[PDB]
């Protein structure tokens, strides 16, 4: 059970850790988050009380290092850093614990929500989408654009999601124009799964990561990516049976977790109606269709 | 973007462009079967690909054999249109290739876009104009060559005959669309107007009769009257 200590909390801020969140007042004696489950990636994130423009946060895996947060009064943000001195770090944490100046990761034992949202998400894949190789953790915020959005402007600050474009030569074999456009199976299975991602777990990992960035930061290009990766599967007539079953589970927990008051902007009516009611896989997403119908019948 | 009444002179500038109308690609007669069900029988069709500036018409005849054992024909017909238009473009010398293709029906956009991926600098555009190109099969010589075809065939025409010797492209297009609109609205009456005077003939190498300038004015007025007469019948106004 690992810990991310905080040097201090000098500005009022809502702090998130995965799907949980805590309000911290200016100069309150907050010194971190303990009991963080080992085995998953995690995200710590921040929305400042005084300025709600720019949600930001850090993806990390405590197995990869000892990480802490410290407020930078010059750039105006809570920054993640790595402490290389293990004794120094254990000492700081043990003192903060002894003074009970830390919140506990509030995981219900029965609850598999975070596992289910991050099942295929791997820190090494995050670091390839978010390139900053000098750190072991990854910064994401509300405003970062994706490579695809850019093509259509600072490359060092981009989200390098895999580009999906249904009207591209990559997606359309010469001589199979109609076939490949109406049935995206060759683009899904040969180009994307066999070629770029190598396996379905990596594809699902990027899909899950895109969703979480859309949800936690309102990152619009991530929402575009999540929907494109759903649509590519649903628009393929030939999909391994294990992938369809797993997709139904992935989307179910994503729809379950999405704040009800955010469905308007984060859910794309066209993709969902096409995926659940028109596409080849309209009948392969039973759990997802049931929760969408009971929770968001308007959109549909 | 979309072509409409606002940007209408763009059709007659010096950027090569083609209209593509797919209305008459997939043509069927609907009939009853011995058991009393309904069946279709295809007849030959055509793609109507027109340079509005020069009058050059690329009439690709679509022979019923292309549909043989094919399902979802109305969908397939859009993709076949797009395949044949892309093939036409590839067959033209580079300096003859269009810079824009305007589809008369928005459902042609995605099929044509996908077939034209090798041509990223050719813009595929819809149009808000209601154009009467479905009536192309009311031009006797075009209908005749389509029906007589026994195999796929491309036939080249100038749909303006020699009008451009005396009038501008804008005026020629306006005459063409008036004629076709009249033939679309009341074919029998329009054809009567065009052939009422036996002394005015169609040249072997033309589609329309050899009217003088003054006779064209009379014809055009008679076509406008026909369209208004028909309108007051449609709506009782
Ligand atoms: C983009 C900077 C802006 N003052 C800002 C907005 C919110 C939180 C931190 C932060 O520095």
């Amino acid at each position: 059970m690992n810990t991310v200590p905080f040097t201090s909390a000098p500005i009022e801020v809502t702090i998130g850790i995965d799907q949980y969140s805590f309000n911290v007042k200016e100069n309150q004696p907050f010194h971190g988050i303990k009991d963080i489950p080992i085995g998953h990636v995690h995200v710590i994130h921040f929305q400042h009380a005084d300025n709600s423009s720019m949600r930001y946060g850090y993806w990390f895996d405590c197995r990869m290092g000892n990480f802490y947060i410290q407020y930078d009064p010059k750039d105006g943000l809570y920054k993640m850093m790595e402490e290389r001195d293990g004794a120094k770090f254990e000492n700081i944490v043990h003192n903060f614990k002894e003074r009970q100046m830390m919140v506990s990761y509030p995981k219900i034992d029965e609850d598999d929500t975070w596992y289910n949202l991050t099942e295929f998400v791997q820190m090494d894949k995050i670091r390839k989408i978010v390139r900053k190789d000098e750190n072991q953790f990854s910064y994401v915020d509300s405003s970062m654009t994706t490579v695809q959005e850019n093509e259509l402007s600072d490359p060092a600050h981009s989200l390098n999601y895999t580009v999906i474009n249904f009207k591209s030569r990559e997606a359309i074999r010469p001589g199979h124009e109609m076939e490949d456009f109406l049935d995206k199976s060759y683009y899904l299975n040969t180009v994307m799964l066999q070629g770029i991602f190598k396996n379905s777990s990596n594809y699902f990992g990027e899909l899950q990561f895109a969703f979480l960035n859309a949800m936690f930061f309102g990152n619009y290009g991530s929402s575009l990516q999540w929907h494109a990766m759903i649509e590519l599967i649903c628009s393929s007539a030939t999909v391994p049976k294990h992938m369809l079953d797993k997709l139904d589970e992935i989307l179910y927990y994503q729809i379950k977790t999405l704040p009800e008051q955010y469905s308007d902007i984060l859910l794309n009516e066209r993709v969902w109606n096409i995926c659940l009611y028109s596409s080849f896989q309209k009948n392969s997403l039973h759990n997802t269709e049931k929760i969408m119908e009971n929770k968001y019948p308007e959109l549909l | 973007g979309a072509m409409n009444s606002s940007n209408y002179a763009e059709l007659f500038n010096n950027d090569i462009k083609l209209f593509v109308d797919d209305t008459n690609v997939y043509r069927v007669t609907v009939h009853k079967t011995f058991e009393g069900n309904v069946a279709t029988k295809a007849i030959n069709g055509c793609i109507f690909t027109l340079n509005p500036k020069t009058g050059h018409l690329f009439l690709k005849i679509i022979h019923t054999s292309v549909w043989a054992g094919q399902k979802r024909l109305s969908q397939l017909a859009k993709w076949k249109t797009a395949e044949e238009v892309s093939a036409l473009v590839r067959s033209l010398p580079k300096e003859e290739q269009p810079k824009q293709i305007i589809v008369t029906r928005k459902a042609m956009l995605d099929p044509l876009e996908v077939h034209m991926l090798d041509f990223p600098n050719i813009a595929i555009r819809p149009t808000e104009l209601r154009l009467p190109f479905s009536a192309a099969m009311s031009i006797d010589k075009l209908s005749d060559v389509v029906m007589k075809a026994t195999e796929p065939q491309m036939v080249l025409f100038n749909i303006y005959d020699d009008w451009l010797d005396r009038i501008s492209s804008y005026t020629a297009f306006s005459r063409l669309t008036l004629l076709l609109r009249a033939l679309k609205t009341n074919e029998e009456s329009a054809k009567m107007i065009l052939l009422s005077d036996p002394t005015i003939t169609i040249k072997s190498y033309h589609l329309w009769p050899s009217f003088t300038d003054e006779q064209w004015i009379t014809i055009e007025s008679q076509m406008r009257d026909l369209i208004l007469t028909e309108y007051g019948r449609k709506y009782n106004v």
